[PDB]
RNA sequence: UCGA
C-alpha cells in the first residue's frame, strides 16, 4: 500500500492520494476476486 | 599528470602522436632502434624539457621515448596552448636543440675514454645522480653508457675497468661512483652543455 | 545559431536577477529578425549589455554596420536591481530549419547552441479566380500573397523561388586529377609532396622548375620518380 | 555419441556417494574475515573444486 | 483573453479539498496539534491505550 | 524441507520473514520453474525491441529498421566489414571504436549497409498467438529510434500503432537465414494456416479508398 | 483551475500586498501587516518519473496582489490553469497510410516553435568504497585513457558543471584496485615485447549508457570524514550527476486526448506538405476519422468544433460535465466564426476561388449543402458544420471534400521511443542459468518465451530455434565460438549442451534422482566432458 | 548476506539474482580477444629464425606451458647462458621494431 | 517476395528441402569462396555500394538463383560426403 | 524432428555437375 | 550538387524519365506542374 | 631580405643573437670548430626552415652557419612574431629536432663507405643537386663530406676513388656524379630524412 | 503498480 510516487505532472499525484486500492495486506489476492467485486455497485453513485 | 617507471616507455615510434609531453620530474631518453637491434641515444630530456615534439608538426611519432629513473610527465594538447605557452614551447625547444648539437659535437670529439668521462660527468648534473658517503654516483648501466658514447657494451667496460684500476671511478649495480672530479674532467677536455 | 551568456554555463541554467529562465531567453531569441544588408555577409556576432531594472528589447544591441533589427520592440529578458545581463548571440545565413543538434555551433565553451529558422518566409498563400479575355472564359487569375519576416522582401523572396524552379527546370537537359598518396609513388615523394602543401597532379603540375626544385625535400632522386609518374600518365 | 535417450531412475546411496567428491562435516560456508570458503563446509575448494 | 462559459447548472459548494481524505486522516491519527490532555482516544492514542 | 518445502506442514522461512524458502521442487517447477523459465525458453543474444511506426512506402517483404539497432545486433558483421575495408587495423580497435558514439563516423553506417545486405530480421509482437506472431523481413536502415513495420501485417501480428512495441530477432547461421527468407518470409505468408483465406489483406484506409 | 490550487504545485499569495520582488529563483512580497516574505522558486528538480519540476514567477516587481491570487506558475501550468499539453490547429483525414491504425501525423512547425518539447533529468550514482584488495578512489587519473576522454573532467575525476556528454562518456572517474591473478604466456610475452608493466588498478569508472547524455546541470559529492554525512559501513564517499535533455517532439513519441484517443508519431512532414486553409495556414496534427467510429468517443469532434470557433474567434470556453455547451450555441459561434475567417477576405478584395467552386460541387452532390445557395452562403453551411476547403500541400489542388479543421487539445504521454529503445549483441550472463539478463538498465537481451518457441516450431525453423535455444543463450562454448567465427567471418559452429540442462540435471541428483544421457547403443554419454566424475 | 530468492515488485514473476550479473566466466569477446592474440603472436613470431623464436616461445611457456630458464634453454640448444640471454634481447628488440612499424599488437595492450 | 520463389516451391516435394538444399549450397559456396558457381559472368548478382556493382555478399541469394537456373543437382545418397567434400577441395582449393 | 529438422529432407545432398561429374570419372576409375 | 538525369525510353509510344538526387519536397515541386502540363497543354491533332 | 654567396657566412659563434633568419633559398649549414681544428657539420638548413634559434632563447649564437651555396635569407624580429608565426616557428623546429636527430643516427650507423653513401644520397635530394646529360650529380667537396660523415679527408677521398674505380660514382671540379642510384641504396642501407 |  506503500507506493512509488508518481509525480510526472501533478494531477498524477493527486490522483495517487485519492486513489482505493481493494489489493495489499489485509484484502483481496487477485485471484480471489470475482466479478461481484470489480462490478461497479448502484451506490458507487456520488462515492466511487 | 603520469608518472612512468625506470625502462618503461611515454610513447612509441610510429604511433599517434595525438599527445605533447613535458617533463615534471626524473630523465627521459630519446632514442631510436634499428633493425639490426642497436639502440642509440638520440638526446636526453630534462625536467621542463618538451617532448614527444612530433605531435607539433606530424601525425606519429618517428622516435620512442623512455624513462630512465621514476619519472612524472604532463600531458598537453598542442591545439590549446596560448601565447606564453607556446612561447616556453619555443624557447625550450631551442635550448634542446643547442644541447642536442652540443651533445653531436661530443659525440665525434675525443677517444672513447674522454667520451665516456665527459658523459659521466654529464649524468653528473642530472636527475640521473645522488650522492652518499662513497661520493656523487649516478645510476646508469653500461650498457646506456655505450648507447650515449658512440661505442658499444664490451669498450664501455674495459675503460671502466681502466678507470677503476686508476682509481678515477669506482662500479657496483649499474651505480657508479665519480671519485676524482679533475681527473676526469682532465680526461674530458671539454665539458657538455647540461643546460 | 548561438548563444553565450556571462556566468552562465547550460541552457538550463537560471540567471540571478532576471526573470525569464534562460530556455525562455533562448525562446525569445528564436523571434529576433536579423537583416544582413551586405550581401557576402554570412554571419554576425552581436554583443547586448544591460543592467538595472529595465525591460530588456531588441534595440539595446550593440549597433552592428550592414545589420538591421527589423523587429526591435522584441522583448527578450526583464532586469530588476542588480541584475546583469551581457551576452553575445551569434547570427548565420542559412537555409531552412537546421536543429541545434545539427549545426552544434559553438563560439566558446559555454556557448549554447540554438535551434535555427532560417526561413524569413512566414506565410504563402495563393488565390486562383476566374477571368474572361473577351472571346475566352474559365480563363485563370493567379494571385500570390506573401508574408514574410522583413528581412528578405515578398518580391525579393518570389523572385528567388522563381530562379530556384528555373533553376531546377534547367535539370532535365542532359538525358542518359588524382591524389599523389595513391598514385603509387615513392615513399618520400608521398610524404615530402603531401606535408608541402599539395597532395595531387595537378597542383604537381602546377609546381613550376622554380617550384618543384625549391621544395626542401626534393632534389633529383624525387625529380626521377617524378617523370616517371609523368611518363606512366603522360 | 550422439544423445538419443535419456533415461531417469532412483538412485542408490551407493551411487550417490559415488556422485561425491567428499563430506560436508560443516554448517559453514566461508571465513568472515578472509573470505576463502571454509574447510569441510559448504563451499569448500578440496570438495567442489577450485574457484 | 476572453472565457465563456456555459451551464445553467448552479453549485451551492465548491469541491471540498482534494487531498483532505489523507491530510484530515494522518492528522487525526497524530494528534500532534491536539494537547495530550485534550486528545480524544483514537490514532497513536488508541494504541498506546 | 530441503527436498520439498511446504509439502508437508508449515514451510520454513528465514527469521523476519514470512517468505517460504525455496527448495529443490520450486526451482523445478512452476512458472518460475527450471522448465518453464530457462528450458521451454530462454533470454538469447542479437535481439532488441522498439515501439512500432506505420511504414506505407515499405514493400511487404520489408521493415523500418534503426541504424543504431543495426549497429548493434549486427556488430560482429560490423567489426569484421570495419576489418575487410581500412576502416579499422583490426576487430579490437573496431569495437574500441565502436564504444564511445563520437568516436563514429559516417563510413561505417556504409559497411553497415553492406553487411545487412540481402539477409533479413525477424519481428515479434506479444502476445504471439500463431505462427505469424513471428516474421521475416528484409531491413531498410532508417534514421530514428522508430521500427518501422508493413500495414498489411499488421492483422496477423494483431498489431496496431498506439504504442505497441516489437522484439527484433537476428538469424545468424546460413541455415537460419534460409528457413528465416524461404519459410518465415511475410510476402511467403499470405494466406491464414487456420480457415485457408487471405490473412495479408487490404484493411481500414485502403479499402476506404478502393 | 481547483486541481493546480489544490496540487500544491502552484504559488500563490497569502494575503493582500504588493510584490517587492521578482526573481527567477525567488519573489518577495510584502503583505498588508508590513511582514516581508521571501518565497523560494523551485528550479529544475527532477522528480519519480524523471520530469522537471519548475516553477516560474508570473508576477512583476510593485504589482498589487490579493489574497489568493496567483504569484508562481507550478509544472504544468498556464496562468493557474492546468496544462498538461498544447493547443494544435488538427485536420480529420486520411494522409497516405501515414494515419493507418491510429497513428498520428505531426507538422515540423511543432518543433520549429518548440512545442511538444520536454525538459527530463536522469539521476546517476557511484560509490567508492573500502576493499580489502585496497581503497577505490575517485580520480582523474584513469589508467590507459587519452586526455580526450578525460577533457571533461574536473581534478577530483567528477565531470564538470555545463559539459555535454554523450554515450560512452565519463561521468565520475574511479579506479579499483585489480584482483589478483597469474598472467597468461601470451601476455607475459606481450608484456616483454612491448616493455611496460601492468598497472595495479583497473578503471571501474561511471560511464553514460546507450540512448542517453545530455548537459551534466549538478554534482554532488559527499566524502567521508567532513562535517554533516555519513554513508553506510564500508563506503568512503559518493558522488551523484544530475544529466538532463531537451526532448523534442518525434517520431515514435506517443500522444493522446482526454476522449481516450490516442496514437503515436509515424511521420513528421514538412511545412509544405502539409494541408492547408485557403488562406495559407497549415494545420498542425491529422487524425485519421477510422478512429472515431468503432471507438465512439465523438467529445473530440465537439472539442474540434468549438476548437475552431474559439480559434478564429480568439477565446476560450468553459464546457462543464453533463451540462455545456449544445449544438446550436455551437453553431453560432461558428457563424461568428465565419464572418471573421471570411467576411476579412472579401473586404481584402477577394472573391471565391475556382476549387472551392468545384469543392462545394462535390459538396452539393452529397448533400452537405443546400443547391441554389450563394457559395458564401454554401460556405457558411459547411462552417456550420465544423467543415472547411482544405488544400493539397503536395499538389495545391484541393481535397475533394469538406474537412472538419479546428483546434485540439493533445497531451505528449510518458511513453517515448528514446527510453524504450534498446538492442544488444553480447553482454552480461546470469550466475546460475548462465542465460542473458532481462531489462535495459542491465544490457539484457529478449525473452524467448514458451510461445515464441512454439512459433519457430510451428514454422519448422529448426536451426534458428536451435540458435535460440543455444547459441544465443546458455551455450558457453557455443557462443564463444560463435561469436569468434562471426567476427573471423567463418559461419557458426555446431552448438552444444545448453547449461541450464546440466544444471537440471545436477539440481535432479540433488533430489535423488538420476538423469542419465544415452546414446542408441544405450550407452552413457557424458554432457559434463570429463568433469564431473571421479 | 540477502536471499538470491528476494522477490522483485509485487508480483511473483522476478527474483532479486536475477539482475546479478557473472563476471567469473569469460564473455566470447574475452575468448575471441585472446585467440586473436595468439594467432597475431604467432604471426610476428613468423618474422624471427626458428632459433630465436623457439628460444622465446620455451621462455615464455608458449610451449609446454611451463617458463624454461636461460640455463635450460641454452643446454637444450647447447650454447651460454650470456648468449641466449643476448639472442633473447635481440630478438625481443627485432620485435619492438617491427611492432613500432606494423602497430599490429598495440591495440592488444588494452 | 524472394524471385522464383512459386517456381523452387515447384522443384521440391518439400519446401523444407528446398530450404536445406539453398542453405547447404550456401555453405559451399561460402567455403570454396564463390569459385565453384555454376553462374555465369553477366548472371553473378550484384550490390550497389558507393563505389559502384559489386559481387553480391550473400551466399544465400547465390546459392537461391543457381538453383533457379537448374544447373544444380540435389537428392539423398548422391555421393559419399568424405569424397564429395575432397574432390570439392580438388576441383576448388581453399 | 520437425521442418528442416525432419530426418526426410535433413540429409538431401547438393552437387554441382562439373564436381558431379569429376567424382563419377573418380568412381568409375576404381 | 548538379542531379543527374537518366533516360529509358521504347519506342516512340513509351518513356520513363528519372532524376536524382533532389533536395526534400521538390520531387513533386517538379512532377505536378509537369503531369499537368503534359496532359493539357502538349499540341496535337484530333478528329 | 638578403642574398648570399657560397662559403659566406650569415652569423657567427660568440656574436649577438638579435636575429632571427628563414632561409627562403639555398642551402646552409650548421657547423662548429673543434679545439683540433676539425670543422664539424652539425646540421642542414633547408629552405623554410628557421635558424639562428638562438635569438628566441639567448643573447649570443652558439654556432655558426655557412651558406653552402648562393642563398637567399629573410631575417624576422623574434618579439614581432603573432601566433600563425609562432604556429609555423614550432613546426618547423619540431621538424628540424626529427631531421638533426636521424642525421645523429646516421653519423653513427655504418661503415664510412655506407655513410658516404647516405650522405650522397642525402645530398641528391637537396638545392645541392642537379641533373645533366652525364646524369643526376651534386656539387659538394670531399672536405664538406668529411664534416658531414665524421671522418676526415683523406679517408673521404680513398672511398670515393673506390666508389669511381667500381663505377658507382665519377668526380670532377667538387663535382659529383651519381652514377649507379642503386647501388648506392643499397650500399647506404636505410636512406636519410631530408624532410 | 505500470505499457501493449
Ligand atoms: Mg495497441
Amino acid at each position: 500500500l506503500s507506493q512509488f510516487k508518481d509525480e510526472t505532472n501533478p494531477l498524477s499525484s493527486l490522483r495517487h492520494k485519492r486513489r482505493i486500492s481493494a489489493l495489499g495486506p489485509g484484502g483481496l489476492t487477485r485471484e480471489r476476486a470475482g466479478f461481484d467485486v470489480r462490478d461497479v455497485h448502484r451506490t458507487h453513485y456520488g462515492r466511487i | 599528470m603520469k608518472r612512468f617507471a625506470r625502462k618503461e616507455t611515454i610513447y612509441l615510434r610510429g604511433e599517434e602522436a595525438r599527445t605533447l609531453y613535458r617533463l615534471e620530474e626524473g630523465l627521459v631518453r630519446v632514442v631510436e632502434l634499428l633493425p639490426d637491434g642497436r639502440l642509440i641515444t638520440l638526446r636526453h630530456v630534462l625536467p621542463g624539457d618538451y617532448f614527444g615534439e612530433e605531435a607539433l608538426e606530424g601525425k606519429a611519432y618517428r622516435y620512442t621515448a623512455e624513462a630512465m629513473t621514476e619519472a612524472v610527465v604532463q600531458g598537453l594538447e598542442p591545439r590549446a596552448m596560448d601565447h606564453e605557452a607556446l612561447h616556453r614551447v619555443a624557447r625550450n625547444l631551442a635550448r634542446q636543440m643547442r644541447r642536442v648539437q652540443a651533445y653531436e659535437a661530443h659525440l665525434q670529439t675525443g677517444e672513447l675514454r674522454a667520451r665516456i668521462a665527459r658523459y659521466l660527468l654529464f649524468l653528473a648534473d642530472t636527475p640521473l645522480s645522488a650522492r652518499d658517503r662513497q661520493g656523487i654516483y649516478v645510476t646508469v648501466s653500461h650498457e646506456e653508457i655505450a648507447d650515449a658514447t658512440a661505442s658499444i657494451r664490451e669498450s664501455v667496460s674495459k675503460v671502466l675497468a681502466d678507470l677503476r684500476r686508476e682509481g678515477l671511478i669506482a662500479t657496483a649495480y649499474r651505480r657508479v661512483y665519480l671519485l676524482d672530479l679533475a681527473a676526469l674532467e682532465r680526461e674530458a677536455g671539454s665539458a657538455l652543455e647540461a643546460a | 545559431t548561438s548563444v553565450y551568456i556571462e556566468d552562465v554555463l547550460h541552457e538550463f541554467s537560471t540567471i540571478p536577477g532576471v526573470k525569464e529562465d534562460v530556455v525562455e531567453i533562448i525562446l525569445n531569441l528564436k523571434e529576433l529578425v536579423v537583416r544582413f544588408l551586405n550581401p557576402s555577409l554570412q554571419t554576425v556576432t552581436l554583443l547586448l549589455k544591460a543592467e538595472g531594472p529595465k525591460e530588456v528589447k531588441a534595440r539595446d544591441f550593440l549597433p552592428v554596420a550592414d545589420v538591421e533589427i527589423m523587429n526591435p520592440d522584441l522583448h527578450i529578458a526583464t532586469l530588476e536591481e542588480g541584475g546583469r545581463l551581457n551576452m553575445e548571440v551569434r547570427v548565420d545565413r542559412g537555409v531552412g530549419y537546421v536543429p541545434a543538434e545539427k549545426h552544434g555551433i559553438k563560439d566558446r565553451i559555454n556557448a549554447i547552441p540554438v535551434d535555427a529558422v532560417f526561413s524569413p518566409v512566414r506565410r504563402v498563400a495563393f488565390q486562383v479566380e476566374d477571368t474572361r479575355l473577351g472571346q475566352r472564359t474559365d480563363l485563370d487569375k493567379l494571385t500570390l500573397r506573401i508574408w514574410t519576416d522583413g528581412s528578405v522582401t515578398p518580391l525579393e523572396a518570389l523572385n528567388q523561388a522563381v530562379e530556384i524552379l528555373r533553376e531546377h527546370l534547367t535539370y532535365f537537359s542532359n538525358p542518359q586529377d588524382l591524389p599523389l598518396e595513391e598514385l603509387g609513388l615513392s615513399t618520400r615523394v608521398l610524404h615530402s609532396l603531401k606535408e608541402e602543401g599539395i597532395e595531387s597532379v595537378r597542383a604537381l603540375l602546377a609546381l613550376n622548375l622554380k617550384d618543384l626544385k625549391n621544395i626542401p625535400g626534393i632534389g633529383e632522386r624525387s625529380l626521377e620518380e617524378i617523370k616517371e609518374a609523368l611518363e606512366k600518365k603522360g | 555419441k550422439e544423445v538419443r535417450k535419456v533415461r531417469i531412475a532412483l538412485a542408490s546411496p551407493e551411487k550417490i556417494r559415488s556422485w561425491s567428491y567428499g563430506e560436508v562435516e560443516k554448517p559453514e560456508t566461508i571465513n568472515y574475515r578472509t573470505l576463502k570458503p571454509e574447510r569441510d563446509g559448504l563451499f569448500d575448494e578440496r570438495i567442489f573444486g577450485p574457484i | 483573453m476572453e472565457i465563456k462559459r456555459f451551464g445553467r447548472i448552479r453549485e451551492v459548494i465548491p469541491l471540498p479539498p482534494l487531498t483532505e481524505i489523507q491530510v484530515e486522516s494522518y492528522r487525526r491519527a497524530l494528534q500532534a496539534d491536539v494537547p495530550p490532555e485534550k486528545r480524544e482516544n483514537v490514532g497513536i492514542q488508541a494504541a498506546f491505550r | 524441507a530441503l527436498l520439498d518445502n511446504g509439502r508437508r506442514g508449515a514451510p520454513v522461512t528465514n527469521p523476519g520473514s514470512d517468505r517460504p524458502l525455496r527448495s529443490l521442487t520450486d526451482i523445478l517447477s512452476g512458472k518460475q520453474g527450471r522448465f518453464r523459465q530457462n528450458l521451454l525458453g530462454k533470454r538469447v543474444d542479437y535481439s532488441g525491441r522498439s515501439v512500432i511506426v506505420v511504414g506505407p512506402q515499405l514493400k511487404l517483404h520489408q521493415c523500418g529498421l534503426p541504424k543504431r539497432m543495426a549497429l548493434e545486433l549486427f556488430k560482429p558483421f560490423l567489426l569484421k566489414k570495419m576489418e575487410e575495408k581500412g576502416i579499422a587495423p583490426n576487430v579490437k580497435a573496431a569495437r574500441r571504436m565502436l564504444e564511445r558514439q563520437r568516436d563514429i563516423k559516417d563510413e561505417v553506417w556504409d559497411a553497415l549497409e553492406e553487411v545487412i545486405h540481402g539477409k533479413v530480421v525477424l519481428l515479434n509482437r506479444a502476445p504471439t498467438l500463431h505462427r505469424l506472431g513471428i516474421q521475416a523481413f528484409q531491413p531498410v536502415l532508417v534514421e530514428g529510434q522508430s521500427i518501422q513495420l508493413h500495414p498489411l501485417v499488421c492483422e496477423a501480428f494483431n498489431a496496431d500503432f498506439d504504442g505497441d512495441q516489437m522484439a527484433v530477432h537476428v538469424p545468424l547461421s546460413s541455415f537460419a537465414q534460409a528457413e528465416a527468407r524461404i519459410q518465415m518470409l511475410s510476402a511467403h505468408n499470405l494466406l491464414s494456416p487456420a480457415s485457408g483465406e487471405p490473412l495479408a489483406k487490404p484493411s481500414r484506409d485502403i479499402i476506404l479508398g478502393l | 483551475e481547483r486541481v493546480v490550487r489544490d496540487s500544491l504545485a502552484a504559488l500563490y499569495a497569502e494575503e493582500d500586498g504588493e510584490v517587492a520582488k521578482v526573481d527567477g529563483n525567488r519573489i518577495v512580497v510584502r503583505y498588508e501587516d508590513g511582514r516581508l516574505v521571501e518565497y523560494p522558486l523551485r528550479r529544475f528538480y527532477r522528480s519519480n518519473q524523471g520530469t522537471a519540476l519548475d516553477q516560474r514567477p508570473r508576477v512583476v516587481v510593485g504589482q498589487r496582489v490579493r489574497k489568493g491570487d496567483l504569484l508562481a506558475d507550478g509544472p504544468a501550468s498556464e496562468n493557474g490553469f492546468l496544462a498538461l499539453g498544447q493547443n494544435v490547429l488538427v485536420a480529420i483525414m486520411p494522409f497516405d497510410g501515414y494515419n493507418f491504425e491510429d497513428a498520428i501525423v505531426i507538422s515540423e512547425e511543432l518543433l520549429k516553435r518548440d512545442f511538444y518539447t520536454s525538459i527530463h533529468i536522469e539521476r546517476y550514482e557511484i560509490e567508492a568504497r573500502d576493499t580489502k584488495l585496497g581503497p577505490e578512489r575517485i580520480t582523474r587519473d584513469i589508467p590507459h585513457l587519452s586526455e580526450a576522454a578525460l577533457r571533461d573532467l574536473d581534478e577530483e575525476g567528477v565531470v564538470r558543471i555545463g559539459a555535454e556528454v554523450k554515450p560512452g562518456d565519463i561521468l565520475v572517474g574511479r579506479t579499483s584496485f585489480k584482483g589478483e591473478s597469474e598472467p597468461t604466456p601470451e601476455e607475459r610475452l606481450l608484456r616483454s615485447i612491448f616493455g611496460e608493466k601492468a598497472r595495479d588498478v583497473k578503471d571501474t569508472s561511471l560511464r553514460v549508457p546507450p540512448g542517453e547524455g545530455g548537459i551534466v546541470v549538478r554534482t554532488v559529492r559527499l566524502r567521508r570524514g567532513d562535517p554533516g554525512v555519513e554513508l553506510k559501513p564500508g563506503v568512503r564517499e559518493v558522488v551523484r550527476v544530475y544529466v538532463a535533455q531537451k526532448r523534442k517532439l518525434q517520431v515514435g513519441d506517443k500522444l493522446a486526448n482526454r476522449h481516450g484517443n490516442k496514437g503515436v508519431v509515424a511521420k513528421i512532414l514538412p511545412v509544405e506538405d502539409m494541408p492547408h486553409l485557403p488562406d495559407g495556414t497549415p494545420v498542425d496534427v491529422i487524425l485519421n476519422p477510422l478512429g472515431v467510429p468503432s471507438r465512439m468517443n465523438l467529445g473530440q469532434i465537439l472539442e474540434t468544433h468549438l476548437g475552431l470557433a474559439g480559434y478564429f474567434l480568439g477565446q476560450r470556453y468553459i464546457s462543464p460535465i453533463f451540462d455545456g455547451a449544445k449544438e446550436p450555441e455551437i453553431k453560432e459561434l461558428l457563424a461568428q466564426a465565419f464572418e471573421v475567417y471570411f467576411g476579412k477576405r472579401k473586404g481584402e478584395g477577394f472573391g471565391v476561388d475556382k476549387r472551392e467552386v468545384e469543392v462545394l460541387r462535390r459538396a452539393e452532390k452529397l448533400g452537405l449543402v443546400t443547391p441554389g445557395k450563394t457559395p458564401e452562403e454554401q460556405l457558411k453551411e459547411l462552417f456550420l458544420q465544423g467543415k472547411v476547403v482544405l488544400y493539397d500541400g503536395r499538389t495545391g489542388e484541393p481535397i475533394e471534400g469538406p474537412i472538419v479543421v479546428g483546434q485540439m487539445f493533445i497531451m505528449k504521454l510518458y511513453h517515448m521511443v528514446e527510453d524504450k529503445m534498446h538492442a544488444r549483441s553480447t553482454g552480461p550472463y546470469s550466475l546460475i542459468t548462465q542465460q542473458p539478463l532481462g531489462g535495459k538498465a542491465q544490457f539484457g537481451g529478449q525473452r524467448f518465451g514458451e510461445m515464441e518457441v512454439w512459433a519457430l516450431e510451428a514454422y519448422g525453423a529448426a536451426h534458428t530455434l536451435q540458435e535460440m535455444l543455444t547459441l544465443k543463450s546458455d551455450d558457453i562454448e557455443g557462443r564463444n565460438a560463435a561469436y569468434e567465427a562471426i567476427i573471423k567471418g567463418e559461419d557458426v559452429p555446431e552448438p552444444s549442451v545448453p547449461e541450464s540442462f546440466r544444471v537440471l540435471v545436477k539440481e535432479l541428483q540433488a533430489l535423488a534422482l538420476d538423469v542419465q544421457t544415452l546414446d542408441e547403443k544405450d550407452n552413457p554419454v557424458d554432457i559434463f566432458e570429463g568433469l564431473a566424475s571421479k | 548476506p540477502v536471499s538470491l530468492e528476494t522477490p522483485i515488485g509485487d508480483e511473483k514473476d522476478s527474483f532479486y539474482g536475477d539482475f546479478i550479473p557473472d563476471e567469473h566466466l569469460p564473455s566470447p569477446v574475452d575468448a575471441a580477444t585472446q585467440s586473436l592474440l595468439s594467432e597475431e603472436l604467432e604471426k610476428a613470431l613468423s618474422k624471427l629464425s626458428e632459433r630465436e623464436a623457439m628460444v622465446l616461445k620455451l621462455r615464455k611457456g608458449l610451449i609446454d606451458g611451463r617458463e624454461h630458464t636461460l640455463e635450460e634453454v641454452g643446454a637444450f640448444f647447447g650454447v651460454t647462458r650470456e648468449r641466449i640471454r643476448q639472442i633473447e634481447n635481440k630478438a625481443l628488440r627485432k620485435l619492438k621494431y617491427h611492432e613500432s612499424r606494423t602497430r599490429k599488437l598495440r591495440d592488444f595492450l588494452d | 517476395a524472394e524471385p522464383g520463389i512459386d517456381k523452387l516451391f515447384g522443384m521440391v516435394d518439400s519446401k523444407y528441402r528446398l530450404t536445406v538444399v539453398v542453405a547447404k549450397r550456401a555453405q559451399q559456396l561460402l567455403r570454396h569462396g564463390f569459385k565453384n558457381t555454376v553462374l555465369e559472368p553477366e548472371e553473378r548478382p550484384k550490390m550497389q555500394t558507393l563505389e559502384g556493382l559489386f559481387d553480391d555478399p550473400n551466399a544465400v541469394t547465390w546459392a537461391m538463383k543457381e538453383l533457379l537456373t537448374g544447373r544444380l543437382v540435389f537428392g539423398e545418397n548422391l555421393v559419399p560426403e568424405d569424397r564429395l567434400q575432397k574432390e570439392m577441395e580438388r576441383l576448388y582449393p581453399v | 524432428p520437425a521442418g528442416t529438422g525432419s530426418d526426410f529432407v535433413r540429409f538431401t545432398q547438393v552437387v554441382d555437375q562439373k564436381t558431379l561429374k569429376a567424382i563419377e570419372e573418380a568412381r568409375k576409375e576404381a | 550538387k548538379a542531379p543527374v538525369f537518366t533516360v529509358r525510353t521504347q519506342g516512340r509510344e513509351y518513356g520513363e524519365f528519372v532524376l536524382e538526387p533532389l533536395e526534400r519536397g521538390f520531387g513533386v515541386t517538379l512532377g505536378n506542374p509537369l503531369r499537368r502540363i503534359l496532359l493539357s497543354s502538349i499540341p496535337g491533332t484530333a478528329v
